[PDB]
């Protein structure tokens, strides 16, 4: 099954020019494991 | 144009390609980023920064991105706190652990953080939930209370192939989690 | 005839409710007093998500760590993490295993390992001869009082 | 499959995706190594470390690189020293300026070094070079004193079009440098 | 016009599974501006 | 008639062949014997690779800094970096750039900024008119030789 999401987010005026970007999870007074598994990662700028 | 890429298939136990600050690490050839313990914060953002945007010329970046994650609890009544992808200043650090995935501080619109992202969460909290309970999915932005949230099957233990690809042209985001089925 | 109760130490106190945390005295899998029953009120606070994850599993994390003969050590290291049983009779169902069956289980709770065991309310008694320690333990009984062993009558579980 | 790719086109001054050591510094929308004077060192090396093999497999990879760099000099008749591209440990810093390209530190081949480099030198070295004088490029490794080198036209000032790739099935590398014509 | 060259480099046995890759040049007693226009990199590993 | 000589200070000494690297007066572009003949003996330790690169250029690196009349100190800031000139008459050709020809050139090496000024065998008699000052000023001969100003008929460059 597939869950998706679509939102019109104007990037330029929230996030700075030059980011990092990652993975990050938690856990509070209750937990379960994260894992990742795989990762791809194409970003083009004009 | 500028153009940056990568494609992990095996996160081998050195790992240098990445960052791993609070606790993950890499393991049988997989990033772990929270051992199913109590009160434990898990981040690994990629070591080269990329420009998303030109303030030389206003543009805005188009980038895709895909992962298997997996979130196995070893009670699937009591699954906490959640996996999210961010986009934050390069100088970024774990943030307030608990329902905050370690990213933002304030269920408060807060222009600093600078971070917009996709969060994958498991644990409802009144504050700043959709008031139903419902795992869900979502995009947020600067505060923690997202700007859209779908609720979601959590399939304890599977494998879940997702990826998400903003749009430079037309500013929208759209993520899809899919359970191999 | 016996019926169920819930044998307790003395120092400090809580109720059955408190439960979730504690270190528990078994007799072993499915004997009645000392498990069966106590399975039963518990269940609740258990959030045991049913088949095919095992009732013992959720009670495996549910307490710190016991001794339940005959349970497996090497997916439930914790059911057997109290047992006296030095050698292979860890967690063991023979008589290998001190803590086995009734008084065992009860001297599970006087060597201050297990703060609640599940024993017959005559055990600890007929055990426990000496007029001074028979007034050093207490009961809990399903109306979350906590009676003492000579009030079993009323403070048992189940019949 | 393990894949890093980045395009660079207008070096900003800032720069974060890589990582200037010694000297060198972006400017006018380009990388500068060394600012045309007497005993600098200038090197710069992208941020992400890629990995090559694989020791749990003894794979070799494919990798292509292409560039337009330029030399030029105030006089057409002294030039120095040299430019180069090079491979080696991460953790690589600035090695003998002087006619070293500032990778290597002895003609004799120093194994420790694990440098594999191709170099465009500009300055005949009577200790290492092939006696004859003429300008030339070739392939480092471990030396100074390559395994093959070229000789060839320096063009001063003109801009270059340069492209390399390794070959992981064949380990062969081969260098071609084109001045646009 | 171009110049080219070719040679057989075993490059597992010389320089590490991690590598960095970088433009360095230099100056000695004489010089020469050295500088970079473009730059383009992918590697695959199987 | 007046023949082409090398006049240096006293302080230290050198030759001809060391020039390389210090700052010479000159008294303005293609003044003979401030600059066309200078080039001339100078032209094999200029390494200047022909046209289009101005032979100025050439000579424009060599000397560490200096003062020649009519050079372009936008292009070659460097030929006029000695030029006592202040204001827009610095490197100036006109009358207004005190070491502007001979007497100037010459006076470029009497306030210590020049240590080779290339100005007649004539001028620095003229000028220093008093007798220690006249023997406290040396001469380069083609013939690497520092003969002595009184000896310039023999201590010419090119006739
Ligand atoms: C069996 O099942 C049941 C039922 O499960 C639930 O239902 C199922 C369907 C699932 O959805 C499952 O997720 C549900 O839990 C389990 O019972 C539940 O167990 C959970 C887990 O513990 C409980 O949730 C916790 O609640 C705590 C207390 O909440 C109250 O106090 C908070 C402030 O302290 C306040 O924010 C809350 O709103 C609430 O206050 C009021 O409560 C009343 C009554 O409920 C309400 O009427 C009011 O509306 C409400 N507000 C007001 C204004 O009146 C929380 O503390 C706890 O939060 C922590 O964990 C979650 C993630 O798990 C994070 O989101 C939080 O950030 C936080 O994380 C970190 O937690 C630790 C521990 O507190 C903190 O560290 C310590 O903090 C101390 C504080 O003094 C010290 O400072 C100490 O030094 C320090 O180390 C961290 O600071 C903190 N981090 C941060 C950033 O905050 C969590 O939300 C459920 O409440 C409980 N159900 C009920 C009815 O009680 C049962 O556990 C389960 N297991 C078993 C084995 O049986
Ligand atoms: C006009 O044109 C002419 C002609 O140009 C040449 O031809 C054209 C076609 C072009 O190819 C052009 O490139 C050619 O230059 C110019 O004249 C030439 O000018 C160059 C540049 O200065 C000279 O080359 C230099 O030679 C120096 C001296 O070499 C001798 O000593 C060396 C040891 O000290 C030794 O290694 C040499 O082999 C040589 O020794 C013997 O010499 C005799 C006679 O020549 C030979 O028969 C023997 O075979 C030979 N060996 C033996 C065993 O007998 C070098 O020092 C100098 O090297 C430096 O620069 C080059 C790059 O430019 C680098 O490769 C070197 O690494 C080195 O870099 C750094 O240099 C500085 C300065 O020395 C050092 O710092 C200082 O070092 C001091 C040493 O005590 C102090 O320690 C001080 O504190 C410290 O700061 C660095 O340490 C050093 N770095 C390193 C890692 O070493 C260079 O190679 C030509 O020799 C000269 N032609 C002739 C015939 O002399 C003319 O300049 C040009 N311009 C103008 C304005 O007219
Ligand atoms: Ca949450
Ligand atoms: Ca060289
Ligand atoms: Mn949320
Ligand atoms: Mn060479």
């Amino acid at each position: 099954t597939s869950y998706t999401l679509n939102e019109v987010v104007p990037l330029k005026e929230f996030v700075p020019e030059w980011v990092r970007i990652g993975f990050s999870a938690t856990t509070g007074a209750e937990f379960a494991a994260h894992e990742v598994l795989s990762w791809y990662f194409n970003s083009e700028l004009a | 144009t500028e153009t940056t890429s990568f494609s992990i298939t095996k996160f081998g136990p050195d790992q240098p390609n990445l960052i791993f600050q609070g606790d993950g690490y890499t393991t049988k050839e997989r990033l772990t980023l929270t051992k199913a313990v109590r009160n434990t914060v898990g981040r690994a953002l990629y070591s080269s920064p990329i420009h998303i945007w030109d303030s030389k010329t206003g543009n805005v970046a188009n980038f895709v991105t895909s992962f298997t994650f997996v979130i196995d609890a070893p009670n699937s009544y009591n699954v906490a706190d959640g996996f999210t992808f961010f986009i934050a200043p390069v100088d970024t650090k774990p943030q307030t652990g608990g329902g905050y995935l370690g990213v933002f501080n304030s269920k408060d619109y807060d222009k600093t953080s600078q971070t917009v992202a996709v969060e994958f969460d498991t644990f409802y909290n009144t504050a700043w939930d959709p008031s139903n309970g419902d795992r869900h999915i979502g995009i947020d932005v600067n505060s923690i209370k997202s700007i859209n949230t779908k609720s979601w099957a959590l399939q304890n233990g599977k494998e879940a192939n997702v990826v998400i690809a903003f749009n430079g042209a037309t500013n929208v985001l759209t993520v899809s989690l899919t359970y191999p089925n | 005839h016996y019926y169920a109760v819930a044998v307790v130490k003395k120092g400090g106190s809580f109720q059955l409710n408190e439960l979730q945390g504690l270190k528990s005295c078994h007799t072993g899998l499915r004997r009645t007093a000392g498990w069966n029953v106590p399975i039963g009120t518990l269940r609740p606070f258990l959030n045991w998500t049913g088949p095919p994850e095992p009732i013992e599993a959720a009670v495996a994390r549910f307490f710190s760590a016991s001794c339940v003969p005959g349970a497996d050590k090497g997916q439930f290291p914790n059911l057997c993490r109290l047992c006296a049983g030095t050698g292979e009779n860890k967690c063991a169902f023979s008589s290998q295993e001190p803590y086995f069956s009734y008084s065992g289980a009860f001297k599970c709770l006087k060597d201050g390992a297990g703060d609640v065991a599940f024993i017959r309310e005559s055990t600890v008694f007929e055990d426990l001869s000496d007029e001074a320690e028979r007034d050093e333990y207490e009961l809990l009984c399903p109306d979350n009082t906590r009676k003492p062993v000579d009030k079993f009558k009323d403070c048992h579980l189940a019949r």
